[PDB]
């Protein structure tokens, strides 16, 4: 029955994505499966069926326009209304593996905290505070959970860190000290 | 026997010594880690965040620092470049179209006050590419004779084969002892 057919094809469209993202966009574009619009492809994403995240990761870091469009409108995708901070972005985390490259997870954090900014509307006085500490704990993370770093970073520390990232102002400690512990008693899960 | 940790073998139980290494994309930095780690691979369980590159010789670590990304997330750094006794700025010596930009980056890092004290060891990477520009002519480039009150080397480095990071490494911990 002309659908199996279709199944064949999805099936096919879901590994090449698993193996090269941009080729199994292509692919499933070809093969009339998938609008080749950035709208589009981040609900194909964001469902996330058969794909591995690594891949949907890859593909919402590079710095093609397309892919730009692409990962707005994913994280348009996400509902974060009535989550603190530490919450969102485990949530956001959760739908694609994050790379390990700044430049990347600078744009996924600036992106992340405008929507996060909107959904949770005066949470925070500006998206930039908003950024900059997603961004901190992004970092705390990796200091206390990678092996690799062996002098971790106390609450102290941390708290030093965010110091003027308020507008040249300061965040109050118990935000700071909560998102700490959030992160220290759970790293972000492993996808 | 690791032939570069035996370099800082004797620093003087000393205190723990830091060196950042820092360098464009692809101008060479994960390739010398191999190097300094001699190829050895562990199983590491995953971490979501920053890919975190270090290797330790014990009194001295090298941990590859990523510069990419915009000026806003800057501030956060300053703790960690807080205790750093030495700057390894890695150059990509056949890429003519981005070396003023190499040249920006690093004259950024020289104005973390954080650094003051550090000093700084180039690698003028990528010597074997029949286009590169050498030793003498990155340093032109880079405005290394501009620098002040700064102790700088500059070291012809390929990093694939290795050759040039043992006597920029020398030149380094003999730097390190000295203080
Ligand atoms: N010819 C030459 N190439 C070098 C030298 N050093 C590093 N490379 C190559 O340049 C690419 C970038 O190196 P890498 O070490 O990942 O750079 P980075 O971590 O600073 O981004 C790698 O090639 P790939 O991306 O192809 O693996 C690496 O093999 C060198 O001295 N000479
Ligand atoms: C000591 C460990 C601390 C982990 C958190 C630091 C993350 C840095 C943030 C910077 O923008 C890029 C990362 C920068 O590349 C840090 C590398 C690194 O090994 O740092
Ligand atoms: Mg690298
Ligand atoms: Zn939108």
């Amino acid at each position: 029955s002309k659908t199996l057919q279709r199944n064949r094809k999805m099936a096919m469209g879901r590994k090449k994505f698993n193996m090269d993202p941009k080729k199994g966009i292509q692919f499933l574009v070809e093969n009339e499966l998938l609008q080749n619009t950035p709208e589009e492809i981040a609900r194909f994403l964001y469902k996330g069926e058969g794909l591995n995240k690594t891949a949907i990761g890859d593909y919402l870091g590079e710095r093609e326009e397309l892919n730009l469009a692409v990962l707005h409108a994913f994280v348009d995708l996400h509902e974060f209304t009535d989550l603190n901070l530490v919450q969102a972005l485990r949530q956001f985390l959760w739908s694609f593996r994050l790379p390990g490259e700044a430049q990347k997870i600078d744009r996924m954090m600036e992106a992340f905290a405008q929507r996060y900014c909107l959904c949770n509307p005066g949470v925070f006085q500006s998206t930039d505070t908003c950024y900059v500490l997603s961004y901190s704990v992004i970092m705390l993370n990796t200091d206390l959970h990678n092996p690799n770093v062996r002098d971790k970073m106390g609450l102290e520390r941390f708290v030093a860190m965010n110091r003027g990232i308020n507008e040249g102002g300061d965040l109050p400690e118990e935000l700071l000290r909560n998102l700490y512990d959030s992160i220290r008693n759970e790293p972000f899960k492993i996808p | 026997g690791n032939i570069f940790a035996n370099l800082f073998k004797g620093l003087f139980g000393k205190k723990e010594m830091r060196i950042l290494m820092v360098g464009l994309d692809a101008a060479g930095k994960t390739t010398i880690l191999y190097k300094l780690k001699l190829g050895e691979i562990v199983t590491t369980i995953p971490t979501i965040g920053f890919n975190v590159e270090t290797v330790e010789y014990k009194n001295i670590s090298f941990t590859v620092w990523d510069v990419g990304g915009q000026d806003k997330i800057r501030p956060l750094w300053r703790h960690y470049f807080q205790n750093t006794q030495g700057l390894i700025f890695v150059v990509d010596s056949n890429d003519r179209e981005r070396v003023n930009e190499a040249r920006e980056e690093l004259m950024r890092m020289l104005a973390e006050d954080e650094l003051r004290d550090a000093v700084l060891l180039v690698f003028a990477n990528k010597q074997d590419l029949p286009n590169a520009m050498n030793a003498a002519e990155i340093t032109d480039k880079l405005g290394l004779h501009s620098l002040r009150h700064r102790n700088w080397y500059i070291q012809a480095t390929c990093a694939t084969s290795g050759d040039g990071l043992y006597e920029g490494l020398d030149w380094l911990s003999n730097q390190l002892r000295n203080q």
